[PDB]
RNA sequence: UAACAGGCAAGGUGUUGUAAGUGGUUGAGCAGCUGCCAUACUGCGAUCCACUGAAGCUUAUCCUUUGCUUGAUGAUUCGA
């Protein structure tokens, strides 16, 4: 987590257009690489994997 | 009263009963919190004042007119850390607070110290009264 | 080979931590043992004696943070244990633990 | 629209964003002023002893 | 946005610490508890040899 | 076999906040000494200053990685 500074945008509460700290948090995210696919057809159970 | 806008929860560091010091010229000495202005309550937890709030006080020393009788009040330092959006947690080296009237007016004339300025924006008629806001 | 002898350094405050205090070190002499039985790969582990009077030099409490050993790897020779490699863990007085790299040549 | 970032170091009380700034308002430790003066000083001075 | 510690000299992003508001009133804005605990202990920050205070009495 | 790990190490990042040694008279003074030559050193002195944001610790559940080093084997069971 790092924390951001911004500045706010929003109409008339007492933040707007003054400068505020939030929170932040940080998420590595490298590329999915796609690799299948699979189908679902329904039946009154519920959804079924039928093709993969 | 004098609420135009929307104060945001910061840490509410006097609650009942504690006793602030009276910046008012007034002549009281002292407050004591036996509640606060707003709050409905939960079961055990005892109603709590923080900068800008309204609540009832006695005076424990001070003028023999003041002292023994419920009035008015509004906070206008503590010593809890309270934060900002600005990210800025302040705090003040006394908890005061001054005696006012039902509407928000202040029964005094001057006020000895800095006001908070949470308090100041709600209440102008302690902004009015006060040198230095904040 | 079977006869190797190594002198490295042992980071000791860092396996005795977690241990309470009073309780550290005779944890440091259990913890030389689980040193030299894994870069030595013997289960038999002899410390010095030496070794035991650097341990116990500051008290009960207070261990060495690093600690220099020479592993001696060795053969039985009383009637050859079931094992026959033991280590034979002794102490190093080094001054400074700066830039001493982990030497595996020995006579 | 971030006005800023705080990558402050969060193994402590972090003073610093970056390690320029470090260098900036602090200046070269017994570090980097050693550094800086054992290797101009060596490549003149591991000749001495050839000399 | 950048204050200054008021007990150690040093620049302050935002985040990183307090604001003690005097009754004088002076406001006092410290880097973080280190400082503004050393403020509280009355240390002086010309006798802590860490500070900037410290670090131009000499020049260190 | 060693594209990988483990131990160290180095650097980062922190945390205490200026190590030990040496030098300075830095220093309140000295029923302490010392020539004629007017002189002076001290193993005397808390403290202070210089080398010195030094030194210590920092994954054990911190971060990084060309550094040094190590790493041929196990056991139990399971069939459409």
């Amino acid at each position: 987590m790092t924390h951001i500074v911004r500045e706010a945008d929003r109409p008339g509460s007492k933040i707007n257009k003054k400068e505020v700290v939030e929170a932040v948090t940080v998420l590595e995210t490298p590329p999915m690489i796609v690799v299948g696919a699979v189908g679902y057809i329904e039946t009154p159970f519920g959804l079924r994997a039928l093709v993969n | 009263g004098g609420t135009a806008g929307g104060k945001f929860r910061i840490s509410l560091g006097l609650p009942v009963g504690a006793v602030m010091n009276c910046a008012d010229n007034t002549g009281a000495k002292n407050l004591y919190v036996i509640a606060v202005h707003g709050i409905r309550g939960r079961l055990n937890r005892l109603p709590a004042a923080g900068v800008g709030d309204m609540f009832v006080a006695t005076v424990k020393k001070g003028k023999p007119e003041l002292r023994k009788k419920v009035m008015p009040a509004v906070v206008i330092r503590q010593r809890k850390p309270f934060r900002r959006r600005d990210g800025v947690f302040i705090y003040f080296e006394d908890n005061a607070g001054v005696i006012v009237n039902n509407k928000g007016e202040m029964k005094g004339s001057a006020i000895t110290g800095p006001v908070a300025k949470e308090c100041a924006d709600l209440w102008p008629r302690i902004a009015s009264n006060a040198s230095s806001i904040a | 080979n079977e006869v190797v002898t190594r002198e490295c350094t042992i980071h000791l405050a860092k396996r005795v931590h977690n241990i309470g205090f009073k309780k550290r070190a005779p944890r440091a002499i259990k913890e030389i043992r689980k040193f030299a039985e894994r870069e030595m790969g013997t289960t038999d582990v002899r410390i010095d004696t030496r070794l035991n009077k650097h341990i116990w030099s500051k008290g009960i409490r207070s261990t060495p943070f690093r600690i220099r050993v020479r592993l001696a790897r060795r053969r039985n020779d009383d009637e050859d244990s079931p094992n026959k490699l033991y280590t034979y863990v002794t102490y190093v007085p080094v001054s400074t633990f700066k830039n001493l790299q982990t030497e595996n040549v020995e006579s | 629209k971030l006005k800023f970032i705080d990558t402050s170091s969060k193994m402590g009380h972090g003073r610093f964003q970056t390690p320029a700034d470090k260098l900036a308002f602090m200046g070269p430790l017994k570090k980097d002023r050693l550094k800086e003066e054992a290797a101009a000083t060596t490549a003149a001075a591991a000749a001495a002893t050839t000399t | 946005k950048i204050g200054l510690c008021a007990f150690s000299g040093y620049k302050i992003y935002p985040g990183h610490g307090k604001t003690m508001v005097k009754i004088d009133g002076k406001s006092f804005t410290f880097l973080d508890k280190k400082c503004e605990r050393s403020y509280l202990m009355k240390r002086n920050p010309r006798k802590v040899t860490w500070t900037v205070l410290y670090r131009r009495k000499h020049r260190k």
